[PDB]
RNA sequence: CGUGAGGGAAAGGUGAAAAGAACCCCGGGAGGGGAGUGAAAUAGAGCCUGAAACCGUGGGCUUACAAGCAGUCACGGCCCC
RNA sequence: GAAUGCCGGCAUGAGUAACGAUAAAGAGGGUGAGAAUCCCUCUCGCCGUAAGCCCAAGGGUUCCUACGCAAUGGUCGUCAG
RNA sequence: CGAUGUCGGCUCGUCGCAUCCUGGGGCUGAAGAAGGUCCCAAGGGUUGGGCUGUUCGCCCAUUAAAGCGGCACGCGAGCUGGGUUCAGAACGUCGUGAGACAGUUCGGUCUCUAUCCGCCACGGGCGCAGGAGGCUUGAGGGGGGCUCUUCCUAGUACGAGAGGACCGGAAGGGACGCACCUCUGGUUUCCCAGCUGUCCCUCCAGGGGCAUAAGCUGGGUAGCCAUGUGCGGAAGGGAUAACCGCUGAAAGCAUCUAAGCGGGAAGCCCGCCCCAAGAUGAGGCCUCCCACGGCAGCCGGUAAGGACCCGGGAAGACCACCCGGUGGAUGGGCCGGGGGUGUAAGCGCCGCGAGGCGUUGAGCCGACCGGUCCCAAUCGUCCGAGGUCU
């Protein structure tokens, strides 16, 4: 049973599936858009969501409160000046996940795409 | 429709309002009303609440007292019908919300760690200070 | 346990009769509405990367 | 929440001061004692001269236990111990005095004189 | 195969 | 012999007589009827009732048609109740007082496969003590060469729960007509969201 | 294979002649399709003949209320000659 | 037609068990007919009296570089002992 | 004998009835209570311990009672392996000996993959002469079926007394079963906090990795849960067992019987809960589409409808089931509430300092109750009646 639960495992344990989403977060905040499987495209908004929403507070408690995850004073600093600047009007729903087409030919997965809105 | 707002509802016509606001770590004495055949009288229990898991309606606290060389602990809805009154004794400072780690210390040790909270007993005295 | 076995051969009919759940079922696909080419639905059409109406990615 | 094997500390003068529950005494197969309930229970410890002494298999109401007791008004009550108070087949109290606050249970249930013979009924 | 894994020891029926 | 069809909308406790009452609300009502069925057109006695309105973009022509030989706004469910016949065409709590005593049919919370020992109440195993493997197993499940089957309707693991579950004599604690609340003690089948039917009882 | 003494296999055949398939088409290749050689190419080198188990495609009859060492005897139906 | 016969071949079990330590992965870029699996960069995890380095025995070209992917590699492979 | 695993235990039961208990009876050397003995009855129930490998048995503490048997002395492709039943070793005993022993003693490898029947679950297919969406009858199955104490009647009947009822009426339990999560109590793998060592970011402050597949510790929501809560056993109708009769001959009397009628059990039938029209004997009712185009047949294009695909679900192994798909609150975000944690960071003040105080119930914050189209359920596709004959 797995009533009323919510998070994927992703076939992780606590501490693996917490770096992957740290790792696709900055990846995703990096480069704007990156190709990963459906499922962990659907895990990823939520984790970079609550991201650019902290930068849009902010705060230095936020920026300290987001480096626990993306660790780059850099590319925090990114995402405070030119990534959450663009969202100051919009209530949420800072990505997007569509699906490719075709599947890996070694595994067969399904694939999406996760972007930054407009 | 809001299962939780209907949840509320039932629960609106014996939800308390007159009870002063308490926290783990106050000593405080609850007047509770109790039948001994047949009769009912008003039988006092004073001693540190040392728990409060809220729900709603449903929160309800524990208190704690040593009664004759035995520890005992009582849990009370914190709505009742059955409550009298409650009087702080004294407001005391806990550094978590449960307190259940008092059953293994002494009488001094546990004045040690829940030492009186200045703060909230000048608020006991700031307020009553009334029309 | 006590390492169980077939006690006799399959034959050739119960063989093909278990089979008889295992034929493919061919691909969902709809033309994309640009470029009129037959896609899976609800994916980003792979020969014009246009989706919801909109050029998406390079194709 | 009492069983056979579980011990109780003795809260009368009848000399006992651990006892080690031997039965159940509520029916056919009863699995616990509560407050209120009798068991058979054979005396492990007890001071030198006591009416009761080491051995001897001894019935006892259950006064106050370490698991909680629920009640009608939703309020409950707990004790550091499980205690016990040596009764005869009568269900008297074979000592003379009970040492503790004692469950309200024990009222209604017939054990009027260990009640009295409480110092807190709570 | 010229390693032959030695039978299993029957159970004694005796 | 009344029912109602309702919806299970959570656990609470109040207070009567200075007694916790343990309770679960019920939003029953309003239930419209939608179709009689009579000894001469049917061969039995009942009443189809109607609950929960439901959005027309949604409800096919054959239902449609069906609602409108009753005068009936599209609604989400339908359910009949064995030889019950109101004189009104709508069924509300009204028709339940407290004090009354009511039966409650839901669908069970869904276990899904369950182990023998979840399902059946089985013992299991052993956890130390030499056990190899079999801690949660159901042990044998027959004879020897007499009679050298399994007994039907042997109790082993499988799917458990969503299925319907009845719960006799429940107590009717209070009535909120307005709305539209029935408030019963105990425990009812399902989880909350989920529909139930509300009847007299079969007990004395 | 065995430290060693020692043990100890399997595996023959295009065609008369290489005339062993230029060149073109699909293909990364492998393979194939044409063209061409030959009396013959399901003699194309994984090559004479090419059985059987076994695997498959196509067609006729047949089968989802039925009890079976699978056949046999009878009658009927459908398809073919 | 049988010798748990001998040699060979092909079935069944079956698209089943398994794919060899639970130290662990993600992205971006490049190459290529083809990429989870090769190269590059960033991020993450593992060992660190070692899972790092140097000898001896044993192994015998496996070293380096170019060109390759039929087979070998428990998948894939453009990579490789 | 080209192998049919052997004791006891554990697990899971199922049947018998020569019945341990509970129900109904006759007789009694049955006053009452409580027994005896036989009859009927297999529905349910039939406890926990000490000793021993034990079965068996004795003992302790209870109980309504602690029944006896069959099923390869039920059950090792279900477990165990203490005993038996290999090789070691020792004692007693026998034997010159090697060795022996229903003599003893300590130790001594129990085989991942289920093909067929059977079984628990779940689908796919076809069928139920038109095609569909719903709601249903219940043939026939299955589940359940236990019982105690106290009290009123009443210290009455009975009894010299002790003791102590029938019938009838209350209340409260044990064990079992189904469901549930409000309370009580668990868990809650990253919901919060505190703590060590080390490496790191960025020097301070603040943080991150690792110490487990949570480093450790104190807590802890939803969910799944029992130790927790609700509820069930029946009632009642019917037909009987033994047993007791009414009326009544054969057979002037008598006779429960031969004609006929009544009473009578926890048992039987029905009632209750659950499955259930593949019930091929394929049932019923409501509503929807409808005489299509071309040669009981064939191929088309549709109707009502359906599926595919998608967002999801206290539904679930896959499948199935249920909701939703922009005329939309389905999931993700965002917002409010609830809830957990227990007063963030930064700054100011105090103290040499560890710290402390204030800002501040702050900060953080899964799942719960809702709101809001901010993001994704884009766009579509394929099937799908024309109704055989008397
Ligand atoms: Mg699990
Ligand atoms: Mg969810
Ligand atoms: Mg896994
Ligand atoms: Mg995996
Ligand atoms: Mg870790
Ligand atoms: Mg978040
Ligand atoms: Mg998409
Ligand atoms: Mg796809
Ligand atoms: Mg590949
Ligand atoms: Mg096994
Ligand atoms: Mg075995
Ligand atoms: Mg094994
Ligand atoms: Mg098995
Ligand atoms: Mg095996
Ligand atoms: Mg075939
Ligand atoms: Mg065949
Ligand atoms: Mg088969
Ligand atoms: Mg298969
Ligand atoms: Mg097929
Ligand atoms: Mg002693
Ligand atoms: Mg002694
Ligand atoms: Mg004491
Ligand atoms: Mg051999
Ligand atoms: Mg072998
Ligand atoms: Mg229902
Ligand atoms: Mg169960
Ligand atoms: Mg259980
Ligand atoms: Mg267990
Ligand atoms: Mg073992
Ligand atoms: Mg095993
Ligand atoms: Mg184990
Ligand atoms: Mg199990
Ligand atoms: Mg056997
Ligand atoms: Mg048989
Ligand atoms: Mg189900
Ligand atoms: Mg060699
Ligand atoms: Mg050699
Ligand atoms: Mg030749
Ligand atoms: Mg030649
Ligand atoms: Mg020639
Ligand atoms: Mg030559
Ligand atoms: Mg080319
Ligand atoms: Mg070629
Ligand atoms: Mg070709
Ligand atoms: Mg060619
Ligand atoms: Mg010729
Ligand atoms: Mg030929
Ligand atoms: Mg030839
Ligand atoms: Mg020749
Ligand atoms: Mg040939
Ligand atoms: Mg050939
Ligand atoms: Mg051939
Ligand atoms: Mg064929
Ligand atoms: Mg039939
Ligand atoms: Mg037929
Ligand atoms: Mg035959
Ligand atoms: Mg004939
Ligand atoms: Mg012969
Ligand atoms: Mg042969
Ligand atoms: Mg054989
Ligand atoms: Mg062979
Ligand atoms: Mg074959
Ligand atoms: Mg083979
Ligand atoms: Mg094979
Ligand atoms: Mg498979
Ligand atoms: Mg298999
Ligand atoms: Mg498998
Ligand atoms: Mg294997
Ligand atoms: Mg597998
Ligand atoms: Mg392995
Ligand atoms: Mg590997
Ligand atoms: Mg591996
Ligand atoms: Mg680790
Ligand atoms: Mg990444
Ligand atoms: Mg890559
Ligand atoms: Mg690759
Ligand atoms: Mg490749
Ligand atoms: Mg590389
Ligand atoms: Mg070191
Ligand atoms: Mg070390
Ligand atoms: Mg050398
Ligand atoms: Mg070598
Ligand atoms: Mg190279
Ligand atoms: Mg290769
Ligand atoms: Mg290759
Ligand atoms: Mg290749
Ligand atoms: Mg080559
Ligand atoms: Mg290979
Ligand atoms: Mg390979
Ligand atoms: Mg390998
Ligand atoms: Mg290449
Ligand atoms: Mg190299
Ligand atoms: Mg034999
Ligand atoms: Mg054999
Ligand atoms: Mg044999
Ligand atoms: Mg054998
Ligand atoms: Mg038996
Ligand atoms: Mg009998
Ligand atoms: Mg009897
Ligand atoms: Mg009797
Ligand atoms: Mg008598
Ligand atoms: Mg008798
Ligand atoms: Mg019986
Ligand atoms: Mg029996
Ligand atoms: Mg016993
Ligand atoms: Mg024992
Ligand atoms: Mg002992
Ligand atoms: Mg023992
Ligand atoms: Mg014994
Ligand atoms: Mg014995
Ligand atoms: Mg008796
Ligand atoms: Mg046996
Ligand atoms: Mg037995
Ligand atoms: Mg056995
Ligand atoms: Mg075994
Ligand atoms: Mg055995
Ligand atoms: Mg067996
Ligand atoms: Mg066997
Ligand atoms: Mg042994
Ligand atoms: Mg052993
Ligand atoms: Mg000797
Ligand atoms: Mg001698
Ligand atoms: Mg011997
Ligand atoms: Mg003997
Ligand atoms: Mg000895
Ligand atoms: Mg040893
Ligand atoms: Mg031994
Ligand atoms: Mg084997
Ligand atoms: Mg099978
Ligand atoms: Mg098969
Ligand atoms: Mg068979
Ligand atoms: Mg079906
Ligand atoms: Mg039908
Ligand atoms: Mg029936
Ligand atoms: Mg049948
Ligand atoms: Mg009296
Ligand atoms: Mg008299
Ligand atoms: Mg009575
Ligand atoms: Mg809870
Ligand atoms: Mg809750
Ligand atoms: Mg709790
Ligand atoms: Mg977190
Ligand atoms: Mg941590
Ligand atoms: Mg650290
Ligand atoms: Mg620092
Ligand atoms: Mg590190
Ligand atoms: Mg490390
Ligand atoms: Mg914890
Ligand atoms: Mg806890
Ligand atoms: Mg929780
Ligand atoms: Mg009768
Ligand atoms: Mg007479
Ligand atoms: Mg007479
Ligand atoms: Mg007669
Ligand atoms: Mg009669
Ligand atoms: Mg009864
Ligand atoms: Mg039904
Ligand atoms: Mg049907
Ligand atoms: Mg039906
Ligand atoms: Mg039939
Ligand atoms: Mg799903
Ligand atoms: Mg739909
Ligand atoms: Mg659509
Ligand atoms: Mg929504
Ligand atoms: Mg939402
Ligand atoms: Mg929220
Ligand atoms: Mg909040
Ligand atoms: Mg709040
Ligand atoms: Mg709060
Ligand atoms: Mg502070
Ligand atoms: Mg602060
Ligand atoms: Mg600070
Ligand atoms: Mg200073
Ligand atoms: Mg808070
Ligand atoms: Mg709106
Ligand atoms: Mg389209
Ligand atoms: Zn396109």
């Amino acid at each position: 049973m797995r009533h009323l639960k919510s998070g994927r495992k992703l076939n992780r344990h606590s501490s693996h599936r917490l770096a992957l989403y740290r790792n696709q977060a900055k990846s995703l905040l990096t480069h704007g858009r990156i190709t990963t499987t459906v499922p962990k495209a659907k895990e990823l908004r939520g984790f970079v969501d609550h991201l650019i929403h902290l930068a849009k507070r902010g705060d230095l408690h936020a920026r300290r409160l987001v480096l626990r995850d993306l660790q780059d004073v850099k590319l925090v600093r990114k995402l405070f000046d030119e990534i959450a600047p663009r969202y100051r009007d919009r209530q949420g729903g800072y990505t997007r996940v569509l699906k490719l087409a075709e599947r890996r030919r070694g595994d067969g997965a399904p694939l999406a795409l996760v972007e930054l809105v407009e | 429709m809001n299962r939780g707002a209907l949840i509320k509802l039932v629960e609106s016509r014996y939800v308390r309002t007159d009870l002063p606001e308490f926290r783990p770590g106050d000593t405080v004495r609850v007047s509770y009303k109790v039948k001994e055949g047949n009769r009912t009288r008003i039988q006092d229990f004073e001693g540190i609440v040392i728990r409060i898991r809220r729900n709603g309606f449903n929160t309800t606290f524990t208190v704690r007292k040593v009664s004759y060389g035995v520890g005992v602990e009582r849990i009370f809805p914190l709505h009742s019908p059955l409550i009298q009154k409650i009087d702080i004794v004294q407001r005391g400072r806990a550094r978590r919300a449960k307190l259940y780690f008092i059953r293994n210390l002494s009488d001094r040790e546990i004045r040690r760690k829940l030492r009186a909270d200045r703060k909230r007993i000048d608020q006991d005295r700031a307020a009553e200070r009334a029309a | 346990a006590k390492h169980p076995v077939p006690k006799k051969k399959t034959s050739k009919a119960r063989r093909d009769a278990r089979r008889s759940h295992h034929a493919l079922t061919p691909p969902t696909l709809v033309p994309c509405p640009e470029c009129k080419a037959m896609k899976p639905p609800h994916t980003v059409c792979p020969e014009c990367g246009y989706y919801a109406g909109r050029k998406v990615l390079e194709v | 929440m009492i069983q056979p094997q579980t011990y109780l500390e003795v809260a009368d003068n009848t000399g006992a001061r651990k006892i080690m529950c031997i039965r159940v005494l509520k029916g056919s197969n009863a699995k616990y004692a509560t407050v209120g309930d009798v068991i058979v229970a054979s005396v492990k410890e007890a001071i030198p001269r006591g009416a009761v002494k080491e051995g001897d298999v001894v019935k006892a109401v259950v006064v106050r236990t370490k698991k909680e007791i629920k009640r009608p008004d939703g309020s409950a009550i707990r004790f550091d111990d499980n205690a016990a108070v040596i009764i005869n087949n009568q269900l008297e109290p074979r000592g003379t005095r009970v040492f503790g606050p004692v469950a309200r249970e024990l009222r209604e249930k017939g054990f009027m004189k260990i009640v009295s013979l409480a110092p807190e009924v709570l | 195969p010229v390693y032959i894994p030695r039978p299993r020891p029957p159970h004694p029926r005796l | 012999m009344k029912g109602i069809l309702g919806v299970k909308v959570g656990m609470t406790r109040i207070f009567r007589d200075d007694r916790a009452v343990p309770v679960t609300v019920i939003l029953a009502g309003p239930c419209p009827v939608v179709q009689r069925r009579t000894p001469e057109k049917d061969g039995y006695t009942a009443v189809q009732l109607g609950f929960l309105p439901q959005n027309p973009k949604r409800v096919n022509r054959p239902l449609k048609g069906h609602f409108a030989k009753a005068g009936v706004e599209p609604v989400r469910i339908l359910r009949e109740i064995r030889d019950f016949n109101p004189e009104g065409d709508t069924v509300t709590v009204e028709i339940f007082k407290p004090g009354e005593r009511v039966d409650v049919t839901g669908t069970s919370k869904g276990r899904g496969f369950a182990g023998v020992m979840k399902r059946w109440n089985f013992a299991g195993g052993p956890d130390s003590h030499g056990a190899h493997k079999i801690h949660r197993h159901p042990g044998s499940i027959g004879n020897r060469k007499t009679p050298g089957r399994v007994y039907k309707g042997k109790k082993m693991a499988g799917h458990y729960g969503a299925e319907r579950v009845t719960v006799m004599n429940l107590e009717v604690v209070d009535v909120i007509p307005e709305e539209n609340l029935l408030l019963v003690k105990g425990a009812v089948p399902g989880p909350n969201g989920g529909l139930v039917i509300v009847r007299e009882t079969k007990k004395a």
